[PDB]
């Protein structure tokens, strides 16, 4: 606790030592010129100096630490040890000052991808579209990072993730209101997951949510795409959810708010809805 | 005798939602484990690949 | 008594409507870790026989 | 309503101990998988830190025969 | 995108310089007799291009090029890593060309169960039953692949696995093939699982589908095969199935079509169907004169 | 078929290149000194061998080449690879005739636990009482391999592993007329199953089967234990399980024959019994 | 036993044989150069001789050579083998005598943590906290030892094992510490849970258990937790925990023992209550007046 500041202290001493080190590599490194391992030892100096500031909890010290070891590091050699540094940068940088988190994971993820490491790429992919989420309020660029991440996820047939990430996909862009690229995933997923007996149970809400936004652009073919839908699923009536879209299609031909009102507020009365459905409902049944 | 059946049916449903509450905890952490060691391990092969690459050559050098 | 047991049954109804809910997605993610169990696996053949052989061919050429 | 509630008293019996039993059954299974992964967390993480001193130590004894 | 032009564009480059890297590999072998070191890295050249391809969305001269450098490594004496870039090559190719895949996989499968592994060679059997059949309409070649994955799991005591594709053989056949040998796996995987931890109270549906078969092969076989599971399996005689398997026997016996309908009606109403049960059905009920 | 015919072919073929491989290797050394490396050789034509013997539908053979190679390298001064030909050989020798594989096994313990590992020993104990149960009736050899396994495996603070290695040497204590054991181990293991948060829903099962051997002695004890057990564990009395030993021992007091069967019938039907229940149960009726 | 009897006769035979051995040492260190090796070797049957010894179930001989050997190791400018051997005396001291086991498992944990592996230290934490919680009659240290590994878990976004290790100490601190810090804890990781689709529907337990610490220290603060909650959490007024709560509040209002009594009394009815919630109850009645 505070005797460790005074040995973080003595690790900004360490980094002055390592300065000495670079200093060597000035001036002295012309004699010894073979002490490649002298500069390896100066970065494993740096790491555990920037492993103490994280034990210290200065992150933006841990961060920049990190940093200029992986910068010192990456002399066209040891190119993993470089983005392991970097990416233990990149999670320091998580909290405090996430700016130049975002600059060395994309670095990481072009050494990466050099490499042909598509998981961890795709990983780290996930991991700032998240971020940008939660810190920042972009969603454009963590709608292309998702692209990207789910594209490599789908060239090595890891189907499962990247229909997840689809979905997320999907949900954020019918909360942008772009609803062609929303049916299109939910269709897409639903269908696939109705060819393995694991997933059957799940289509169900897809195939709801997919009518929700087919409904939403035009209530004429709505009913079209719902018997379609049927045919396809034989199962997919009996359903509550099927009833429910069936019931408020047909009240929709009349200008009778009371009998939809009636029926969402029955549905919400075996469960609770979530923000992404009522919000949804509230702005379409408005006209 | 119906009496018996509906308190029964609500002692095991309750005991049956508990259970599944347990499981998906226990489930959720054993999948994050998962993530955690299939990066050390990759990072591991990595490692060792470019290790012997880097051996044999330096015994080619001789 | 008689809507003693209707309110139960709707009790019975929630309770039974959730917990399949939440098996859809535990089903899911069982699926999931199946998936990357292989991968692993696979991974770790891989880096044991890439060993085994270099260490071999190191030992022999050593003599 | 004797005979379908006969019925529905039996079947909602033998469904409900049915599934109790496969709970506890799953409950009981998941920790042998739960210490099984732990273990070879351990073993992994002991490789790793075995291989890689043993190679860098490996390419310091190299440099200096070099 | 700027992106598919210049790594095609530098793809193409890189293809050309190993090209011509092999050439001056060949030629120096004489000049200077360099060893293998130059074959090494035309490999190498060939493995980074082919992966940048590969990652630039085009598929098929990546697999060919991935084909060119295992062959070009195997001439070395190194196989398993051949092995892996077979594997690689096949996976590229499943979706550019079915047949090159399949000749590559086969490949590795021979490779690999040379050198010994096993778990390896039937999954990679089952994949090749699995792309045989979900784009071609073939199955007897997954029939035997699939047998040969069983094999080789239970020659390894992965009875699992191999218990998972006798199942799918067994249901191929009976919806195909004969119904002796479907007969055979169902009562043997059947009749395996009566102490099963969790799966005590599953076996019942296998028996089911079994019966079925005898039904659809005489009458009097078929109940005697009845009798016999009832006596075998007590439980047997208080499934549901059991009632719903004698009402249809006790039907059919005097030729009374609308009792048969009304039964499997009823039967679809109380449970949903799978889409394998009502074809068989609707086969026995072909045959009702 | 012909697959297997060419590969037996070329199989005898290739153990005739390996009884000379050893044969000249031998002479080889003798009158040249080559070293040991015609020795690997010869082990690995034999492992090779092996393989596609058993790739030819003969595990005798194989697992006599594989017993073979693993002598032979133990003579080389080397074990671990010994130890892994003497296992491949004893899972050669499960099927057909498993009596070798019992002592192969054996050795490959023995060899185990002399290098220190313990985990490798309890899975080959655990197998070969697995074998000796299936395969023959002896089960005073499976008690002692499922006790040394279970010992080992709570020695490496296993006691997942200990408690299934227990629960079936208790239940096989009891199935032989034998009592204190089955008591013990069934009472210790409830007791240490009161704490779990998983595993205390359960924690009554065992009790229970206590009571139930507890009662083939007398009226009595049976009382004082299953009220011990009530008073340990409030809530055992909310199962039925307690109700069932509560009219069970009435009934037995006053000699009430047919109530008990008729008891006993009902909770057959209401939740069917095993063999092992069902055969306490007429045990206990006799008197 | 015969076997135990050779077993432990073997075990002096070592143990004689490393005493001559640790002469080596000194006789290599003194009177000879480059006894690293010879102390090596002498290291090896120390451990062969401890694991022996384990085997023979004298767990305290065992632990005894495994320290010996790891304090020797630590002279050869080697601290992984040191670690591990630590780490062994640790598991072997775990019974019988666990007192230095916490000394070697905190030796351990400081080498661990200078190196920079923080999750096993922080595995080891807890291990160290366990142990004492069950052997040691005493609570404070325990306290400290889940803080640390709490603090080493969030800071590794371990979060998961964070949030139980958080939620234990502050439930146990709550039992004999001021409930300041156990309603932090439960309002913080409720509020962790709430978004997160994994305890959302659990997290009315841990709104229940922060209202009754509330409700254990004064009322109105009580009712406006309550009322802070359900208006955060509009779900939570349909919870049988909500109505249970008012009725409780309700009646002691005015201060009726027997309404208070009855009303917990039917709430143990369904389902069954526990000590930790039993004991609060006990306690809050305790000072109706």
């Amino acid at each position: 606790g505070m005797d460790t500041s005074g040995k973080q202290a003595e690790a900004m001493a360490l980094l002055a030592e390592a300065e000495r080190k670079v200093k060597n590599s000035q001036s002295f490194f012309s004699g010894l010129f073979g002490g490649s391992s002298k500069i390896e030892e100066a970065c494993e100096i740096y790491a555990r100096a920037a492993n103490m500031f994280k034990m210290a909890k200065n992150w933006s010290a841990a961060g920049n630490a990190f940093c200029q070891a992986a910068q010192l590091h990456l002399q066209l050699q040891s190119k993993h040890d470089a983005a392991t540094c970097f990416v233990d940068a990149g999670n320091a940088f998580k909290k405090a000052d996430p700016q130049e988190a975002i600059n060395c994971l994309m670095r990481a993820i072009e050494i990466y991808t050099d490499m042909g490491r598509f998981t961890i790429a795709a990983k780290h992919h996930i991991s700032i579209a998240e971020i940008y989420e939660t810190e920042l309020v972009d969603v454009e660029k963590a709608i292309a990072h998702y692209e990207q991440s789910a594209d490599y996820y789908k060239g090595e047939e890891s189907n499962s993730s990247a229909n997840k990430c689809l979905l997320k996909v999907a949900g954020y862009a019918a909360q942008l209101e772009q609803y062609q690229k929303a049916i299109d995933i939910y269709e897409q997923v639903g269908t696939s997951a109705m060819d393995s007996p694991l997933l059957k149970y799940s289509a169900k809400d897809y195939f709801f949510k997919a009518a929700l936004c087919h409904f939403c652009i035009d209530m004429l073919n709505a009913k079209l795409a719902v018997q379609k839908y049927e045919e396809l699923f034989p199962a997919f009536s009996d359903s509550r959810e099927c009833k429910l879209m069936k019931k408020l299609l047909e009240a929709h031909e009349e200008q009778n708010v009371d009998s939809y009102t009636e029926s969402v507020k029955e549905y919400d009365s075996i469960s609770r809805l979530d923000q992404w459905l009522t919000t949804m409902l509230l702005r379409i049944k408005k006209t | 005798t119906r009496h018996s059946e509906i308190i029964k049916l609500e002692n095991s449903i309750r005991e049956l939602h508990d259970m599944f509450m347990d499981m998906a905890m226990l489930v959720e952490s054993q999948g994050e484990m998962i993530d955690r060691i299939e990066y050390n391990v990759e990072h591991a092969v990595d490692y060792v690949e470019r290790a012997v690459s880097d051996t044999k050559k330096a015994v080619k050098y001789q | 008594l008689a809507d003693e047991s209707l309110e139960s049954t709707r009790r019975m109804l929630q309770l039974v409507e959730e917990s399949k809910d939440a098996g859809i997605r535990t089903l899911v993610m069982l699926d999931e870790q199946g998936e990357q169990l292989e991968r692993i696996e696979e991974g770790m053949d891989q880096i044991n026989k890439d060993m085994k052989e270099a260490e071999k061919n190191l030992t022999d050429l050593g003599k």
